[PDB]
C-alpha cells in the first residue's frame, strides 16, 4: 500500500479540482432558481367573484398607475377613460412615452402602483392570472410560431376540431395555403414556418385570436409589410371587427393608424388629449399636427 | 475574497439533498462497507501468509474466498447506487428548473440575456447529468482509498503517524495552491 | 481518473454563448508606480539584464554591500574552511609519514603530539591564528611540513588582510547617516515675492555637519516632443533658486528649499485641479554631500507625487530664540497652514501681470 499511495494522493487532488469546477455548474443552476416571482395568488373567489367568463368588453381603465421597476419613470397618469361595449377604440400614443408599454401592461404584466384595472366593471387586479390571461386575445409586432402541428400551433389547449378551427382559419386568410398545406389543420409547421410567409403569420395570429372565442383583440401594426400585404391586413382588421366587434389597436404606422373610433395621445407620460370620436381629434390643431 | 469558491457544503449539500436521504444513506453505507471489506481481505491475506510461513489452512482459503465474493458483491452494489443516485438528482433538478422558469415575470426575460438562460440551462444540465456522477464516484473512491491506505500504514507501523503530520502539512499546501491555479 | 482518457471525444454542439464578464475595476488594481520610495529605495525593477559575471567579479564591493549577518557568515566560513582544509593536510601528512601508528621512542614525528584528527585540527587552528600552544611543534624531520607551514601562514595572512579590509570598508559605511536626513512628507506651493514657487523642507537630526551638501531636483514626467518622441521618464532638472545660482546648501537648522516657477520651468502649466491622485508627476529631490566624521559621500532621496503636493499652503516657522541659544522645534516640522493663492496655472499669473501693466 505504500507504493500505491503515490497514485492515490494524485487522484484525490485532481478529482477534488474536477468536482469543484463541475459543482460550479450546479451553483449557476440554483442561481437561476433563486429568481422567484409571478405568483398566481388570486385573492378573490375565482368562480364566484367574476361570472362564468367576461365577454362584454366594457373594460374601462380607471386611474391605472403603471410601473415596471417603480424607480425613475412612470408612464401613465390616471387614465380615466372608458371603452364602450363594441366601441373599438384604436388609439396610438406617443411613440416615445406610452406606445408599447401601454399594450404590454394591459395584461397585468407590470407593477400597478394604485387604481384598479377594471374588466367589464370587475376588479381584474385580483383575478387568477392563469384564467384571466387566456380569455383576452392579442397580437404582437414581432410574430413567432412555435413548431409543431397546425392544430397544436393554433390552439393546443382548446383542441378545436376541423369543423370549427379549420373553417375559421381558412375563412380568415390563407385559403390558398390551406389547400397547399399537405396535411391541413394537423400539418407540422416546419421550424416555425421558416419559409411559409410573413404577413400570413399575423393573419394566423388573428385566426388564433378568433379561436379562443375572446371578444377583445388588442392589435399592433406590423414592423414591415408590403402594400398588397397592408391591404390584406386591413381586410383582416375589417373582418375581425365584423366578427368580434371589439378591438384595441395601437398602430405605429401613423399614415395608417387613422381609420378608427377613438384616439388618445400619451405625451411626456401624460394623456394630453382624448377624443372618443375620431373627428374630434382631426378637428383640433395640436392633436391634428401630432396625428399627421 | 471570491477566489476561495470551493464549496465544502454550500453546493455539495444541495446535490445530495436533491437526491434524497433514502439514497444518500445507501450510497455512503455501500462505499464505506465495500472499502472495509477491501481492508479486511488485505489484512486476512497477511495473517494467512504469516501463518503459512511457520507451518487450518483450508479454513483460511474458505474465509478468503468468502471475503472476495463479498467484496465483488459490494462493488456492484456501490456502483449501481452511485449511478442511480446521480440519475435521480439530475431528473429532479431539471423538473424544478423548468417549473420555476415557467413562472417568471416578463421583465426577467427582458432584462436577463437569452444567452445566459440558454447556456446555464443546456450546458450546465448536461454537465450535472453525465459528468458529475462519474466524477463523484471517482473522487469518492480515490479519497476513501487514500484514507484506507494511510490507516493501514499506521496500523503496520505506529511510528509512521509521528512523521505523517509534518508530511500531511506539505500535502495540504500542495493541494491548496494547485486548486487556486487550476480553476 | 475521471477524465484520464475519456475526454478525447468532443460534442461540438455545446450551447455556450456570451456571458457577463464581471471584470474587476481597473482603478483599484492600478496604482501609481513611484520612481523612488519616500526614503530612497528606488522602486525600479530591472529586467532582462545580460549577466557577464560583472556582479560577481567585484567581490569586494559585494562583500561590503551585504548585510552584517551575511558578512558574519562569510567571515566565519572563510576562516573555518581554511582551518579545515589545512587540518586535512596536516592529518594526512602525519598519517602518511607513519608517526601516529608506532609510538616508537626512536622515531621522531614530523609534527610532535599528533595522535588523531582533533590534534591535527587544533594544530591547524594554532598555526593560522598564530596562538602556538607549544604542545604541537614542527620538527625538522620532513621538509614537506615546512612548506605546508609556509603556505598556511601566507594563506592565513592573505585571508586576514582581505577580511580586515572588508570590515574597515563596512565600518566606514555612511548609509545609516542618510536616514537621519529628514524631508517633509508633503510639499506646498505659495507665492513668495509675487512669484509662484514650489517649496519644501529638509532637516538634519545629527549634531555632526554634512560638508558640501548639494541639492538637486528633478521632475519625472512622460514628455512627448513635437517630432513623435515618447520618452518614458524624461528626467528634467530643476533650479534650486539659490542666491548664486548653484546647488549648494548649508544645513544646520531645517531650511526651505523653494523653486521659482518661470517660463523655463516644466511646472509652468500646473493647475490646482490637475494635481490629483492619478497624475503623471513625481518631483525627485537629491541631497548629496560628504559626511564630516568619515569623509564618505552620501545621498538622501525622496519623491513627491502629485497627491503629495498641497496647493496654497505655507510652512510654519520652526526656529525660535527662547533662550540665549536658538531653539528648533521639530514637532511642527511637518505642519502647514493654508494661505490665499490664485487657484490657476502659473502661466495665467504672468499673463495677468503683463495685461495689468499694459492697461
Ligand atoms: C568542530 C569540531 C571539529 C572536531 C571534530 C572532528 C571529528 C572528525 C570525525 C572523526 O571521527 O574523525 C576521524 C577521522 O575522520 C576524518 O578524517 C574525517 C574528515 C573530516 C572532514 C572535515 C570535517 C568537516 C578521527 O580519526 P583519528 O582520531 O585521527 O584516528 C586515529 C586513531 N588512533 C586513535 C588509534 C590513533
Ligand atoms: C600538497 C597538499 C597535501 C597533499 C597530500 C600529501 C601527500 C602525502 C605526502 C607524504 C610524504 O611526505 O611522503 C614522502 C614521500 O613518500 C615516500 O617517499 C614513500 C613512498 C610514496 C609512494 C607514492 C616522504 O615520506 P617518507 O619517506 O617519510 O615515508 C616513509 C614513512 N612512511
Amino acid at each position: 500500500y505504500a507504493l500505491m499511495v503515490s497514485n492515490y494522493l494524485n487522484w484525490m487532488v485532481r478529482n477534488l479540482a474536477d468536482m469543484e469546477i463541475q459543482l460550479g455548474a450546479v451553483k449557476r443552476i440554483h442561481a437561476l432558481l433563486k429568481t422567484e416571482a409571478e405568483s398566481y395568488e388570486g385573492l378573490l373567489a375565482p368562480s364566484l367573484i367574476p361570472k362564468n367568463w367576461p365577454d362584454q368588453g366594457k373594460i374601462q381603465i380607471q386611474n391605472l398607475s403603471v410601473r415596471y421597476d417603480s424607480s425613475l419613470k412612470p408612464v401613465l397618469k390616471h387614465v380615466n377613460t372608458l371603452i364602450s361595449p363594441g366601441q373599438k377604440i384604436g388609439i396610438c400614443g406617443r411613440t416615445g412615452s406610452g406606445k408599447s408599454s401601454f399594450s404590454l401592461a394591459f395584461f397585468r404584466m407590470v407593477d400597478m402602483f394604485e387604481g384598479r384595472i377594471i374588466i367589464d366593471g370587475i376588479d381584474i387586479a385580483k383575478l387568477p392570472l392563469h384564467t384571466l390571461r387566456s380569455r383576452l386575445s392579442i397580437i404582437l409586432q414581432d410574430p413567432v410560431l412555435f413548431s409543431g402541428t397546425i392544430r397544436f400551433n393554433l390552439d393546443p389547449e382548446k383542441k378545436c376540431s376541423d369543423s370549427t378551427l379549420w373553417e375559421a382559419l381558412e375563412i380568415a386568410q390563407l385559403k390558398l395555403v390551406v389547400k397547399a398545406l399537405p396535411g391541413g389543420l394537423d400539418a407540422i409547421i416546419t421550424e416555425g414556418g421558416e419559409n411559409f410567409s410573413q404577413g400570413q403569420r399575423q393573419l394566423f395570429c388573428l385566426a388564433r385570436a378568433f379561436v379562443r372565442k375572446t371578444s377583445i383583440f388588442i392589435m399592433d401594426e406590423a414592423t414591415a409589410s408590403i402594400d398588397m400585404a397592408t391591404e390584406n391586413i386591413l381586410q383582416k382588421v375589417v373582418m375581425t371587427a365584423f366578427a368580434d366587434r371589439t378591438v384595441v389597436t395601437i398602430a405605429h404606422r401613423v399614415h395608417t393608424i387613422l381609420s378608427a373610433d377613438l384616439v388618445m395621445v400619451l405625451k411626456r407620460g401624460a394623456i394630453l388629449e382624448f377624443d372618443k370620436p375620431e373627428t374630434l381629434l382631426s378637428q383640433k390643431d395640436s392633436v391634428f399636427a401630432s396625428f399627421v | 475574497l471570491h477566489q476561495r469558491a470551493k464549496i465544502p457544503w454550500r453546493a455539495c449539500t444541495k446535490y445530495l439533498s436533491s437526491a434524497g436521504i433514502l439514497l444518500l444513506s445507501l450510497l455512503v453505507f455501500s462505499q464505506l462497507l465495500k472499502h472495509m471489506v477491501l481492508v479486511a481481505i488485505d489484512y486476512w491475506l497477511a495473517k494467512w501468509t504469516d501463518s503459512a510461513l511457520v507451518l487450518d489452512q483450508s479454513v483460511y482459503a474458505m474465509v478468503f474466498t468468502l471475503l472476495c465474493s463479498l467484496g465483488i458483491v459490494l462493488c456492484l452494489v456501490t456502483s449501481v447506487t452511485v449511478e442511480w443516485t446521480g440519475l435521480k438528482v439530475a431528473k429532479r433538478l431539471h423538473r424544478s428548473l423548468l417549473n420555476r422558469i415557467i413562472l417568471a415575470p416578463m421583465r426577467f426575460f427582458e432584462t436577463t440575456p437569452l444567452g445566459s438562460i440558454l447556456n446555464r440551462f443546456s450546458s450546465d444540465c448536461n454537465t450535472i447529468d453525465q459528468h458529475i456522477p462519474s466524477t463523484l464516484e471517482c473522487l469518492s473512491r480515490s479519497t476513501l482509498l487514500c484514507v484506507s491506505a494511510l490507516t493501514v500504514i499506521s496500523y503496520v507501523t505506529p511510528v509512521f503517524l509521528v512523521a505523517l503530520l509534518p508530511l500531511a502539512v506539505v500535502c495540504y499546501f500542495i493541494q491548496k495552491y494547485f486548486r487556486v491555479a487550476s480553476r | 481518473m475521471l477524465s484520464r482518457k475519456g475526454i478525447i471525444p468532443e460534442e461540438y454542439v455545446l450551447t455556450r454563448l456570451a456571458e457577463d464578464p464581471t471584470e474587476p475595476r481597473y482603478r483599484t488594481r492600478e496604482r501609481r508606480a513611484r520612481f523612488v520610495s519616500k526614503k530612497g529605495n528606488c522602486n525600479v525593477a530591472h529586467k532582462n539584464i545580460r549577466e557577464q559575471g560583472r556582479f560577481l567579479q567585484d567581490v569586494f564591493t559585494t562583500l561590503v554591500d551585504l548585510k552584517w549577518p551575511h558578512t558574519l557568515l562569510i567571515f566565519t566560513m572563510s576562516f573555518l574552511c581554511s582551518w579545515l582544509l589545512f587540518a586535512m593536510v596536516w592529518w594526512l601528512i602525519a598519517f602518511a609519514h607513519g608517526d601516529l601508528a608506532p609510538g616508537e621512542g626512536t622515531n621522531v614525528p614530523c609534527v610532535t603530539s599528533i595522535h588523531s584528527f582533533s590534534s591535527a585540527f587544533l594544530f591547524s587552528i594554532e598555526v593560522q591564528v598564530t596562538i602556538g600552544f607549544g604542545g604541537r611543534m614542527v620538527t625538522e624531520e620532513c621538509p614537506l611540513a615546512i612548506l605546508i607551514l609556509i603556505v598556511q601562514n601566507i594563506v592565513g595572512l592573505m585571508i586576514n588582510a582581505i577580511m580586515l579590509g572588508c570590515i574597515f570598508m563596512k565600518t566606514a559605511q555612511a548609509h545609516r547617516r542618510a536616514e537621519t536626513l529628514i524631508f517633509s512628507k508633503h510639499a506646498v506651493i505659495t507665492l513668495r515675492h509675487g512669484r509662484l514657487c514650489f517649496m519644501l523642507r529638509v532637516g538634519d537630526l545629527r549634531k555632526s555637519m554634512i560638508i558640501s551638501a548639494t541639492i538637486h531636483m528633478q521632475v519625472v514626467r512622460k514628455t512627448t516632443s513635437p517630432e513623435g518622441e515618447v520618452v518614458p521618464l524624461h528626467q528634467v532638472d530643476i533650479p534650486m533658486e539659490n542666491g548664486v545660482g548653484g546647488n549648494s546648501i548649508f544645513l544646520v537648522a531645517p531650511l526651505i528649499i523653494y523653486h521659482v516657477i518661470d517660463s523655463n520651468s516644466p511646472l509652468y502649466d500646473l493647475a490646482p485641479s490637475d494635481l490629483h491622485h492619478h497624475q503623471d508627476l513625481e518631483i525627485i529631490v537629491i541631497l548629496e554631500g560628504v559626511v564630516e566624521t568619515t569623509g564618505i559621500t552620501t545621498q538622501a532621496r525622496t519623491s513627491y507625487l502629485a497627491d503629495e503636493i498641497l496647493w496654497g499652503q505655507r510652512f510654519v516657522p520652526i526656529v525660535a530664540e527662547e533662550d540665549g541659544r536658538y531653539s528648533v522645534d521639530y514637532s511642527k516640522f511637518g505642519n502647514t497652514v493654508k494661505v490665499p493663492t490664485p487657484l490657476c496655472t502659473a502661466r495665467q499669473l504672468d499673463e495677468d501681470r503683463s495685461l495689468l501693466d499694459a492697461l
